[PDB]
């Protein structure tokens, strides 16, 4: 964190609850997508989706 | 009728008062305790007392004159009072003390006797004057390691180490024509004074400029002088305020007037239009309090001082007061601002339109030294009446809201909570 970067968004005030809650909602979405993508990529070839791609009946 | 200001080498300033029955002539130097160091701290106070020494006072009394001297943070004064006719006799004494004499007042017996006198003086102040001792410590912690932190009376340690040479060094460095203003108040004309001054000659260290140093800085901090043997808790608390000649000088003074002063034992004081009074009288949180807006050349302090015997509820006293301060930023009303205007005008009028020439001398000299002139009540009142609720909120959001504080206290202060609990009260939770 850089002082001037923080000041451009909040000046010398702490972050208010309203903004904290709003940020938590955004965090939840972005964080989940990022983790899931990294996790599925790390296990590529082992997932059912990957197996179903080749295997069939 | 508008305060004259003339310069021929020596800057002379007067304020004629026709209703005055006396006259005050003296010299004000633009150097005070803020121009000393931790080791010669008290040198100015020592000078004040040798000037008020018996030998010097007896000489003045024979002439029907009275001596006055005040040691401040930014300035220092030496005034002589007399009848309007004996105004020239004042100048002779003044001239004598700061041009002719030197080794007379700085003699071994006079200096030592005076030194011993101020030593017992300062010892009594530090030992018994709790509200002022606390206010002095507020300045000390708020501006620590900075010029403004030094007490005006000096410290015992530095005082007992002071010698005649220290006095001389300070005099040679600060008692200069370029750092002075000769004042004239009460019943006297400018021409009468300027011609009487212009009558003599010489210069005594001409062109010599005073010493320079580093600027004052505010530091969020605290000094706690707990003493459980004292009957009360004395506390002073403040944020960085306004320096003299600040654009918010009056807005700050008005803000302080909103919360004002209070004396629980005075019936009318309990009836003031101050919202904080509704919170603190139920369980009688304090004996008295007074808000202030102290202004100096480099900085200032805005806050309050209070004394209380309610040692178990100090936390409520502080909490309610700071919660009220919070209001200046978000909800101060129009009537609170209007009440403050009227009372501020009265305060200034009582300060500047006092019936005392020595007071006028000190104020006149101090102001002309800082801004070259003295502001009139007419202009001051106009500025005050122009202050709006938005101006107060803008100033408070800058100086009060979520800002660092300086705290000082003595006595039974066990109940005064930690710094952070007090500091957190400088704001309120918001959605
Ligand atoms: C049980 C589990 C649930 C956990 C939920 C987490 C709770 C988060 C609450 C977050 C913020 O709540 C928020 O806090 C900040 C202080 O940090 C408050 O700030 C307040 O104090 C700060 C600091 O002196 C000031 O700068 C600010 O102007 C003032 O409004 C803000 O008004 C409040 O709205």
């Amino acid at each position: 964190s850089f002082s001037s970067l923080y000041k451009t968004f909040f000046k010398r005030n702490a972050v208010f609850v309203g903004t904290i809650f709003a940020g938590a909602f955004v965090f939840q979405t972005v964080f989940d997508t990022a983790i899931t993508s990294w996790y599925e990529n790390h296990n590529k070839g082992k997932l059912w989706k990957d197996v179903k791609a080749r295997i069939a009946a | 009728a508008e305060v004259t200001q003339l310069s021929n080498g020596i800057v002379v300033a007067t304020e004629h008062n026709p209703s005055a029955h006396t006259a005050s002539v003296g010299v004000v130097f633009g150097s005070g305790a803020a121009n000393e160091n931790p080791y010669n701290n008290g040198v100015s106070n020592l000078w004040k007392n040798i000037f008020l020494s018996k030998e010097n006072s007896a000489v003045a009394a024979k002439e029907g004159l009275a001596l006055s001297s005040n040691i401040s943070r930014d300035f220092q004064s030496y005034i002589v009072s007399s009848l309007p006719g004996s105004t020239d006799k004042s100048l002779d004494f003044l001239n004598q003390s700061f041009i002719q004499q030197k080794a007379n007042l700085l003699s071994s017996s006079n200096f030592e006797a005076t030194k011993k006198s101020v030593l017992k003086q300062v010892q009594d102040f530090e030992d018994n004057d709790h509200p002022n001792r606390v206010l002095e410590h507020l300045h000390s912690t708020a501006f620590q390691n900075t010029p403004l932190s030094l007490p005006t009376r000096g410290t015992l340690e530095s005082l007992e180490n002071l010698v005649v040479a220290d006095l001389e060094s300070f005099a040679n460095n600060h008692f200069l024509n370029s750092n002075a203003v000769v004042v004239g108040t009460g019943n006297i004309k400018h021409e009468d004074l300027v011609n009487s001054i212009e009558s003599k000659n010489l210069s005594l260290q001409t062109g010599t400029k005073p010493v320079l140093k580093k600027k004052a800085a505010f530091l969020g901090s605290e000094v706690r002088l707990r003493d459980d043997t004292l009957p009360k808790a004395w506390i002073s608390l403040a944020v960085e305020g306004e320096p003299v000649n600040s654009p918010n000088y009056f807005v700050a003074k008005l803000a302080a007037q909103i919360f004002g002063s209070y004396n629980a034992f005075e019936p009318a004081s309990r009836l003031q239009g101050i919202k904080l009074l509704d919170n603190i009288q139920e369980y009688q949180l304090c004996d008295n309090f007074n808000h202030f807006s102290l202004s100096y050349k480099d900085s200032g302090l805005w806050g309050f001082s209070t004394a209380t015997r309610n040692v178990t509820m100090i936390d409520d006293l502080i909490h309610f007061t700071l919660k009220q301060w919070n209001r200046l930023t978000i909800s101060v009303t129009d009537t609170e601002v209007e009440r403050a205007k009227s009372l501020l005008k009265l305060q200034l009028g009582q300060l500047y339109e006092s019936g005392n020439p020595v007071n006028d001398a000190n104020l006149l000299g101090a102001e002309v030294l800082i801004k070259g002139s003295k502001l009139s009540l007419g202009e001051a009142f106009k500025k005050i009446d122009a202050i709006t609720v938005k101006d107060v909120k803008a100033w408070a959001g800058k100086r009060l809201w979520d800002q660092d504080i300086a705290i000082a206290g003595t006595g039974q202060i066990e109940g005064l909570l930690d710094y952070m609990r007090i500091r957190s009260d400088m704001s309120m939770m918001r959605w």
